[PDB]
């Protein structure tokens, strides 16, 4: 009757005595430092909010891109690590060029987001060992209506119609959803 | 409290002839929802428990598609099965391109195992963290599997997989006598009465967090989602 | 301590303790000289071998020719030494075969010094423990003197020392160094007073000249009789300066 | 903390397993090597002492080239993977140049081969040192390579087991004008000083170089000399 | 401080205080237990400090219904007041930067209490030996200078082998074993050590070694080295629960 | 052996290699398969425990087939098995693709123990966990049987028992006359044998599973028919 | 396994 | 732990003594980080602080200790649906693992008896600090502790496989001075409890003063309606009597935090 | 790109200027899977996947692409210890007339590029 | 392999001894002795004997299948001391040496070049940090063209020499002293008579025909051959009388 010392959070490849992959979860909770982004969709658009936290006034303003342009119709937004996000966006861009000169069609917003996550759930040549510390906000209209989506470092992604990411998620989640309504419009 | 220096690896024995990082990974199947499959003797149908983060998400997908005659259903870590689903689908696909036959379940089954023993034998890899259920049919009629992270697989009849499945199990096991001469609606009442006695009792099967997957003899696959699981419901009883 | 394993780890405060260790392993050996004169630049060794029963082949046990205008000495571990001269040979002959001109001294040096910083970033090497001196002549600037570092550092001097009792011949050289107007045989005296107060036998020394003549380099290694006069005339002179 | 890798650095600068792998070398079987006013001449103490011994198995002493011997002292497997790719080198240098290596070159390249040896994880260093004799130009030349892959030029030297006295021994009792029956009279007495047993023609091989080439002593010579001592 | 299990502190002097280190194997903490059940003491007290993890547990030493249900911490006392013997047991580990405090600590209640002498039982790393002591006995000792003139004759009557030097002494391994040793001989305080290099793993024939060499001096059982000592009944599943099924 | 038991590929100081010894045992983690050889013919048994009545009736067969004239029957760990018997398939098909004729049982237990002890010696991959029995019948060459070891040896046997309880098992195996024998009575002694060895206390329940290849199969692979097993059940559930 | 090692 | 091909590595030690033994810029930056983990105890309600322990100024007869989300949640639903409480004061605390966090109730009726509900982690080195700024130096002769946790049923020790047991179950461990009975079976003997409960049990039986603390194993750790269910025999007991009134609306008010527990992550599907 | 390589032709790089140009370009692996061809059908699987191990093991310890390395453990394997051959004398790649940077061939060794 | 390297002067094979000695290769060295048998090789005037001790404790096994008399070729003959499966799968790589010699020079290989080459092979295990040394040892007897009856040995260590009689298991020094005093004081009857007496001796078994095996090569005839159950209750009976 002793107690003494585990260690199960080490590695990536390392399995905790109840599943439980640490450095998943350890990636997820990094996602945390960042700048919290709002996301909701409604029936006539979708938008996207997010604060820039300048640091010094000597910064120029336009040159923190927290949303990006990944076509003439998508979004995305920013939490975490900064290098990261541009190598997914470079990804999905590049598939929505793609996409378009081997159809000549526009790639629906599920289609881009399962693009962008099967690169982002291989990890352990040019593949990084550890798990991307970003988390990504997709959105835009279709032919269907406006859609939002969601993505974390675990690399899967799931559809959604109101999202809080960075470090205020878990209030601003509250207040999403006390004040949200099925069929609002942009003003409200 | 002599475990700590043979279960970081699975290339190393214990010295009770164990390896604890493959019970480790089996661990993980008991971190979903459940899931619940049964069969007849012309049809296969596989049912689901969808579970949403909050109020404000869709539910995720636990019933994939792999061919015209194959369906799965996931339990588990979500980047293994979706490789997992990668793989069949890239197996069928080049199956019929070259054959033109469909790909037998047995045969799929049996590279599934193949292909999932080999990291639990060398280093710098991790067992995967899911466990399927695979509804078919072929020239040999209806068939149901299951796979477990072990790279075991069971021909079983009627089975169900995820947190909470042994009231499940126990009710299948009751009722199975009666499965073989039953048509798709009192099939399906069957699975979805299995399937009801995971939740706690005070909740209900309400037409939200429910997935229906039917293959069958002239019958494709097919999944049913929200109100296309109307028709399937209104004839259960009460608790 | 924790820090100190490998060459890609880098402390809590931002240091590189292997590379720190690698750079303090040439205290050992002994002591290379060099300072640059108005006409000429000059090079003086220490020999660290010296024994009754070993042979006396080769030129220059320490002053190695790398081509028709620059010689080097090397201070740490011959093993390292040898594939060091040998690859400063292929390069400058690389070079020459490439443009037909001879290579300057600081693109050869640069191109060692990226050789010698490869391996302090790349894990599962161990980093070069030898510190070298280069002389020689360039159209572009003349003569020149450079120094190199187990770190892949490098820079110009004009009167520097390696080895052992390095900062004590640094400082002697400091005090005692003339800008602009130092001759070769003031060189020469300079270099003899530094190795006799940092260390005298004729024996346990080697000194080469650079100097240019009608239009051509001459590397010359002085004999056993001028070093033994330059030795006489620094021990008569430091007995009437009594 | 710093002694079981070998691509460690100590803090005061140090590289601990050639230090180790120079030990291993000390404790090996005692060799002597004398370079005479026209010669060279090798000699070494054999291991396999006992009657159960086939004369014409293995030998310690072995030929390079017509010129060039070659003897060791420490680990026997390290040896012959080095012996073959000295003759490979030579022969490559002959067919490129159409002239017999010089030992110099021979020395610098077997010596770029074992430092290779000491900067990569993953292997150890060689356990053995070796000796070389030759003759170019009318000249005899006596070498040495440690484990590190630094080489020195000897005159008269002494390695293996108790070393130190052996040289001790050569430093009292070397002459620079020396014919080469003097030197291997010389070479017995010095293998004789550290023994350990009553010394036999057929425990010791001794190997000697002059203008003719390199030439291994046979055991009636060998015999023949012992006798006069 | 000294927590007594009833009302009073019992008194305790000239008695002989042995006690473990939290080490490479736990070897001292099995050799403690194998020690408490073999001879049969009872508990006296409680050590209470802020050094050591919290933990707690049913009785380790249960051989009826009746004394089964007795809660027990990380830091006990047992005593033997028949053969002037008294014992410590640490259960947990320590906490950062609290190491020192508790040896001052345990250092000052040992010299305010009377006791006549300390002897700890510890280890060492096994990787960590040179040539010649890959070729002896894998058991030293060490001896405070305050003890070497009363019983050194007898230690060297029975063989036995000095740890040694390095002029200082490192234990790679021994966790408090130097301070308590380097504070002892400060503070002029008998005292004893006994060690065994040992690696991680099944250490139970480890502690059956250290406790027979331990007996070969103080004599507490017949000479001999047969089910002689007493298993607890705690030492049930020392590898897991079970085997999940289907796998095999 | 602690501290030298973390690698397939490090000695201990009286020279042993304990991964090895490890993953043998490992193998007594499982039931107890039997196997006896006839005057004309070779007889396998297992004893199978019942997880749930949900299975078919023909999953986790522990009963392979390599080709029509080659039986094989496991223990231990059941992935490593199935690999094993990929490999022995691969092996005897590719013998018959270039010679042109039946595989001899010597050659395939050969191939195979040398492919199991190939795995004894690096630090990139782990021993094999189970162990198997091979057996064939020609006209020419009469019954033959072989074991294979997760250390990678092979031997020819007239009685063999591998699994949790081996020991009792060749007790019993030892007083019989194999030499003077048909099928039809090693089979109800193979029955008694493995209704004997079983213990009723750990294990809930179990099923039989017989198999032979013989003179009277012409040499071929098959399973027992449903009366013969019956018959053989009765006769041990009396005999006990 | 061991063919998977390799490449 | 080997990062290039023939890294020497070191096996890791269970015991904890890889720390070793080993400037003012050091004591500073010691400092610092100590300071940084500082447990405090303050008075939300206004004002800033606070001087004297929590018990030493107030007068207590029972004390009820709630450690984790389920038993936090219960004791919400089932004892402060009813009657009035106040707020006493709150922790500030801070680890790696975090940042109701650590906030003290008492009946207005009866100003004697007291609820804690501590959702937070504690690391090893704050336990103490914990218990010296609640408890203090002087404790009261007449208490009574009840004190209620969850853990995993991996964590459980049996001779069969653990996946056999019916879980959820309760355990319960209980210092001499407890002259009342438990509704369930007591952890069986190669079985420990470490981190806070441990720390305020141990003090309590040092200190001899009645305590009980009640465990409960379950397959999930998250907010599910069996878990804190599994808690209700414990409502039969002496300890919690004249609290309990209601049980209809405590179902209804634990439906209601069913339906509305939190947003979750996407790994396990 | 277009200035770390160039004068790089599409259509003169399908036709070899030479029969004997790949033939010789490929001696070794060629000769490999013969060897090991003739060894997995007359003795089992066993033999070439110990030899793939042994070569990719012994491979694996060597100096940096732009030092030259003399592969002594390699060539002890193989069997190429006691035989010279033309890519031995006629020229050595320890005096190549052309040597890229460092960095660059340590990168595309590992496949970065 | 990512599993890097074990810490300490042995548990590693590539970590030098504070005076240089490699534990890894002693400990391979030891473990010749597991197996508990004794092996006795003797050269005769123009013969070689190989004798060595079979030990069968299992009614249930087929004693056909039991041996350590191999074949490497049709005028080489071997015998192992030491782990089974090593052994043989080190007599497979004699045998693809021994084609591989014969197909690339164009004549059979000679038993010095055979125990050369095998010995080149094993030292390479010794300096990597993957593989790990075999441990057996392994005797190799033939006839030369010119020379003569042969006798060889190798050991885990990479180590070869030719010998004129020589023993190897685990009674290797006992029989070593008895072949010393037997040499320094033989036709065909002689050889088997003294290599039969040698073990018997050293051992103190008296043995039966049933637990010993012998393969001897001649002169007259150089193949390799293994002597019969008849033939070597002969030579006991002619030995005993």
């Amino acid at each position: 009757m002793f107690l003494t010392r585990s260690e199960y959070d080490r590695g990536v490849n390392t399995f905790s005595p109840e599943g439980r992959l640490f450095q998943v979860e350890y990636a997820i909770e990094a996602i945390k430092l960042g700048s919290t982004a709002i996301g909701i969709q409604t029936s006539e658009g979708v938008c996207l909010a997010v604060e820039k936290r300048i640091t010094s006034p000597l910064m120029e303003p336009s040159s923190i891109e927290k949303i990006v342009e990944i076509d003439a119709h998508i979004g995305c937004a920013m939490s975490g690590l900064i290098a990261d996000a541009k190598t997914l966006i470079d990804k999905a861009r590049v598939e929505t060029q793609n996409h378009w000169f081997t159809y000549n069609e526009t790639m629906t917003v599920e289609s881009v987001t399962q693009a962008v996550s099967n690169l982002a759930l291989q990890f352990g040549p040019g593949a990084m060992s550890r798990p991307f510390g970003v988390a990504l906000l997709f959105g835009g209209v279709d032919e269907k209506g406006p859609q939002l989506f969601h993505m974390d470092p675990s690399g899967t992604f799931v559809q959604c119609d109101a999202r809080a990411i960075g470090s205020a998620s878990e209030g601003a989640q509250s207040s999403l959803q006390e004040v949200y309504h099925k069929s609002m419009t942009l003003k409200e | 409290m002599f475990r700590n220096q043979y279960d970081n690896d699975v290339t190393v024995w214990s010295p009770q002839g164990r390896i604890h990082q493959i019970e480790y990974a089996m661990e993980a199947v008991k971190q979903g929802s459940a899931t619940v499959g049964l069969k007849s003797k012309t049809h296969a149908v596989l049912v689901a428990l969808k579970r949403a983060q909050s109020e404000l998400a869709a539910h995720q997908k636990k019933i994939l598609h792999v061919d015209n005659h194959i369906g799965i259903s996931i339990a588990g870590l979500t980047a293994d099965a979706r490789l997992l689903c990668n793989f069949m689908r890239q197996e069928c696909l080049d199956s019929r391109f070259v054959f033109d036959r469909p790909l037998p379940v047995s045969r799929l089954v049996s590279l599934i195992g193949s292909k999932t023993q080999i990291p639990t034998q060398r280093y710098g890899r991790r067992p995967y963290g899911v466990g399927l259920l695979i509804a078919g049919y072929d020239d040999m009629g209806p068939h149901i599997f299951q796979t477990c992270p072990s790279a075991n697989y069971f021909d079983c009849r009627a089975m169900s997989i995820g947190a909470r499945s042994q009231s499940a199990r126990t009710y299948l096991e009751r009722h199975m006598s009666e499965f073989m001469e039953c048509n798709l609606n009192e099939l399906v009442k069957h699975g979805l009465r299995a399937l009801r006695e995971t939740l706690p009792a005070e909740q209900d099967l309400t037409t939200k967090n429910v997935s229906i997957g039917i293959v069958g003899k002239d019958l494709e696959f097919t999944i049913y989602d929200d109100d296309d699981v109307s028709p399937f419901l209104e004839g259960l009883e009460e608790r | 301590r924790r820090y100190d394993s490998r060459t890609t780890i880098f402390s809590p405060e931002g240091r590189l303790y292997q590379v720190e260790y690698a750079m303090e392993a040439i205290g050992h050996a002994g002591t290379c000289l060099g300072i640059l004169a108005n006409d000429g630049v000059l090079l003086a060794a220490e020999r660290r071998n010296i024994h009754k029963l070993l042979d006396e082949v080769f030129f220059s046990e320490k002053i190695y020719k790398l081509n028709e205008d620059m010689a080097c000495s090397v201070a740490g571990i011959t093993s390292d030494a040898n594939v060091l001269t040998n690859e400063l040979r292929l390069i400058a002959q690389r070079y020459l075969l490439q443009y037909q001109e001879p290579i300057p001294c600081e693109q050869l040096v640069t191109a060692l010094c990226d050789i010698k910083q490869a391996y302090t970033q790349f894990g599962g090497k161990r980093p070069f423990g030898v510190s070298l001196l280069y002389i020689g002549w360039d159209k572009h600037y003349g003569f020149q003197l450079y120094q190199s570092d187990p770190s892949g550092n490098y820079g110009g001097w004009k009167a520097t020392c390696i080895g052992n009792n390095s900062a004590a011949a640094v400082s002697m050289l400091k005090q005692d160094y003339k800008e602009g107007e130092m001759t070769l045989k003031s060189a020469l005296a300079l270099a003899i007073k530094v190795l006799n107060k940092t260390m005298l036998s004729a024996e346990k020394v080697e000194i080469a000249t650079l100097t240019r003549e009608n239009g051509k380099t001459v590397i010359r290694v002085l004999k056993q009789k001028e070093v033994e006069q330059l030795i006489k005339k620094h021990e008569e002179e430091e007995a009437k300066a009594e | 903390g710093y002694s079981f890798s070998l691509t460690t650095f100590s803090p005061s600068g140090k590289l601990v397993q050639i230090e180790y792998a120079l030990a291993a070398v000390a404790g090996g079987a005692p060799s002597v090597g004398i370079k005479a006013a026209n010669g060279v001449v090798l000699a070494t103490e054999k291991k396999q002492k006992s009657i159960l011994y086939d004369e014409r198995s293995v030998h310690k002493v072995e030929p390079i080239t017509k010129h060039i011997g070659l003897v060791y002292s420490g680990m026997g497997p390290d040896y012959r993977v080095l012996v073959h790719r000295a003759r490979k080198l030579a022969q490559q240098y002959y067919l490129v140049y159409q002239e017999p290596i010089p030992t110099a070159q021979l020395v610098q390249r077997v010596a770029s081969v074992m430092q290779e040896y000491t900067q990569s994880g993953g292997v150890r260093p060689f356990g053995v040192s070796l000796l070389i004799c030759g003759w170019n130009e009318g000249r005899p030349y006596l070498f040495q390579s440690d484990p590190s892959g630094a080489y020195f030029a000897w005159k008269a030297t002494a390695m293996g087991k108790n070393y130190v006295n052996g040289k001790t021994f050569l430093e009292k009792r070397y002459n620079e004008d020396l014919e080469l029956e003097d030197a291997i009279h010389t070479a017995i007495l010095t293998l004789k000083e550290s023994f350990e047993g009553q010394m036999t023609e057929d425990n010791i091989e001794v190997g000697i170089c002059n203008e003719a080439g390199f030439r291994r002593l046979t055991p009636t010579e060998v015999k023949d000399y012992l006798a006069a001592i | 401080m000294f927590v007594p299990c009833g009302e009073s502190a019992p008194d305790l002097a000239g008695f002989t205080l042995l006690m473990p280190a939290v080490s490479v194997g736990n070897v001292g903490q099995l050799a403690m237990d194998l020690i408490i059940s073999t001879l049969n003491m009872s508990k006296i007290g409680y050590f209470y400090t802020d050094c050591l993890v919290p933990m707690v547990g049913n009785n380790p030493y249960a051989t009826t219904e009746g004394n089964s249900t007795e809660l027990s911490i990380n830091a006990e006392v047992y005593s033997l007041p028949s053969r002037k013997l008294v014992a410590l047991q640490l259960r947990s580990i320590f906490i950062k930067y609290k190491s020192k405090p508790f040896c001052e600590k345990l250092l000052s209640w040992v010299k305010s209490s009377g006791c006549a002498r300390v002897i700890v039982l510890s280890s060492s790393h096994s990787y960590q030996r040179n040539d010649l002591q890959l070729r002896s006995t894998p058991f030293r000792y060490l001896l405070t200078p305050s003890m070497q003139k009363s019983v050194q004759n007898k230690i060297k009557s029975l063989n036995w082998e000095e740890m040694e030097k390095s002029f200082c002494i490192r234990i790679p391994g021994g966790g408090i074993t130097k301070t308590l040793y380097d504070e002892s001989c400060s503070k002029e305080i008998q005292m004893a050590v006994l060690l065994k290099f040992v690696s991680e793993g099944d250490n139970i024939p480890d502690a059956l070694g250290l406790v027979e060499y331990l007996n070969e001096w103080l004599q507490i059982l017949k000479p001999l080295s047969a089910s002689r000592w007493k298993i607890p009944s705690s030492w049930r599943l020392l590898f897991g629960s079970g085997l999940p099924p289907a796998l095999f | 052996g602690t501290g030298y038991d973390l690698s397939a590929s490090t000695f201990s100081p009286d020279g042993r290699v304990f991964q090895v010894e490890y993953a043998m045992k490992a193998v007594e983690n499982s039931s107890t398969a039997i196997g006896i050889r006839c005057k004309d013919g070779v007889v396998f048994g297992v004893e199978k425990l019942v997880l749930s009545k949900l299975y078919e009736e023909g999953s986790n067969k522990r009963l392979f087939n390599v080709d029509r004239h080659v039986g094989m029957a496991v223990a231990g760990l059941l992935a490593d098995a199935r690999s094993l018997a990929d490999i022995a398939r691969e092996e005897a098909s590719n013998f018959r693709s270039n010679f042109g004729y039946n595989i001899p049982l010597k050659h395939l237990a050969d191939r195979v123990a040398m492919y199991v002890h190939a795995y004894t010696l690096y630090s990139a991959v782990r021993p094999f966990g189970c162990s198997f029995m091979l057996g064939s019948y020609s006209v020419n060459d009469g019954a033959q049987l072989y074991m294979i070891d997760p250390s990678g040896v092979s031997y020819g046997y007239w009685g063999c028992a591998i699994g949790k309880a081996r020991q009792a098992a060749k007790t019993e195996i030892e007083k019989l006359q194999m030499k003077e024998m048909t099928c039809r009575d090693i089979v109800k002694e193979v029955a008694k044998i493995i209704y004997i060895v079983h213990d009723e206390v750990k294990d809930k329940a179990f099923e039989l599973e017989l198999s032979w290849v013989g003179e009277l199969t012409n040499g071929r692979h098959e399973i027992v028919p449903k009366d013969i097993r019956e018959e053989a059940e009765k006769y041990a559930k009396e005999s006990l | 396994a061991l063919a998977s090692v390799l490449e | 732990a080997a990062t290039f091909f023939g890294e020497v590595v070191k096996a890791p030690c269970r015991a904890g003594t890889e720390d070793e033994e080993e400037t003012p810029e050091d004591r500073e930056v010691r400092l610092q980080l100590a300071r940084k983990r500082e447990v405090r105890l303050l008075r939300r309600q206004t004002k800033t602080s606070l001087e004297v322990s929590l018990l030493e100024k107030y007068p207590c007869s029972k004390f009820i200790i709630a450690i984790g989300n389920n038993a936090v949640a219960f004791l919400s639903s089932f004892v402060m649906n009813s009657g009035v409480w106040e707020e006493v004061g709150c922790a500030k605390l801070w680890n790696e693992w975090c940042r109701a966090f650590c906030v003290f109730y008492h009946l207005k009726s009866n100003p004697s008896v007291f609820l804690c509900q501590c959702s937070c982690y504690v690391a090893e080195d704050q336990q103490y600090q914990w218990l010296e700024k609640v408890f203090g130096s002087c404790p009261r002769k007449n208490m009574q502790i009840t004190i209620l946790t969850c853990r995993h049923v991996t964590d459980y020790k049996t001779s069969e496989s653990t996946g056999s047991l019916p879980s959820p179950f309760l355990r319960a461990l209980k210092t001499q001075n407890f002259k009342d009975s438990a509704c369930c079976p007591l952890l069986e003997q190669p079985n420990i409890v470490h981190d806070l409960p441990a720390a305020v049990l141990s003090y309590c039986q040092v200190w001899k003063i009645p305590a009980i603390l009640y465990l409960c194993y379950t397959d999930v750790m998250k907010l599910d309606l069996i878990t804190v269910e599994a808690f209700k025999p414990i409502l039969s007991t002496r300890s919690l009597k004249g609290l309990v009134k209601n049980i209809p609306q405590s179902t209804e008010i634990l439906k209601k935090l069913m339906t509305t527990n939190e947003i979750q992550s996407n790994i396990y599907t | 790109d277009l200035l770390r390589k160039g004068f790089s032709c599409v259509k003169n790089e399908l036709l070899p200027s030479h029969p004997l140009e790949l033939s010789e370009k490929n001696f070794q692996l060629n000769q490999d899977k013969m060897n090991f061809s003739t060894l997995r059908n007359i003795q089992g699987l066993f033999a070439p996947l110990k030899l793939q191990m042994e070569f990719k093991a012994v491979q694996q310890v060597q100096r940096l692409p732009f030092l030259s390395s003399s592969n002594l453990s390699l060539d002890v394997l193989r069997g190429n210890d006691e035989t010279i051959g033309f890519e031995d004398i006629l020229n050595d790649p320890s005096q190549s007339e052309v040597m890229g940077e460092p960095h660059l061939m340590v990168e595309y060794k590992l496949g970065l590029l | 392999m990512s599993r890097g390297s074990s810490a300490g002067f042995d548990r590693h094979i590539t970590i030098f001894s504070p005076e240089g000695r490699l534990y890894q290769v002693e400990y391979a060295f030891k473990a010749i002795n597991q197996g508990g048998l004794t092996s006795v090789a003797v050269r005769g005037k123009d013969c070689a004997v190989i004798v060595t001790q079979k030990k069968v404790p299992d009614k249930l096994l087929d004693s056909s299948t039991v041996t350590h008399l191999f074949k490497i070729t049709e005028n080489i003959g071997c015998v192992m001391t030491g782990m089974t499966a090593d052994s043989r799968s080190q007599v497979q790589r004699a045998r693809y040496e021994a084609a591989n010699w014969k197909y690339k020079y164009g004549y059979e290989i000679p038993v010095d070049m055979l125990c050369k080459r095998i010995a080149d092979i094993s030292q390479v295990y010794t300096q990597n940090a993957e593989m790990r040394p075999l441990g057996c040892c392994m005797i190799l007897i033939g006839i030369d063209e010119e020379q003569g009856p042969q006798v060889y040995k190798c050991d885990p260590a990479g180590y070869y020499c030719g010998f004129k009689a020589t023993a190897a298991g685990v009674k290797q020094t006992e029989s070593t002293s008895f072949l010393e005093k037997k040499v320094k004081k033989w036709t065909f009857e002689q050889t088997v008579e003294t290599a039969i007496t040698c073990l018997s001796t050293v051992l103190s078994i008296d043995f039966k025909p049933s637990e010993i095996e012998v393969g001897v090569v001649t002169v007259e005839n150089p193949k390799f051959r293994i002597l019969t159950e008849a033939e070597i209750d002969a030579h006991l009976v002619a030995l005993a009388e």
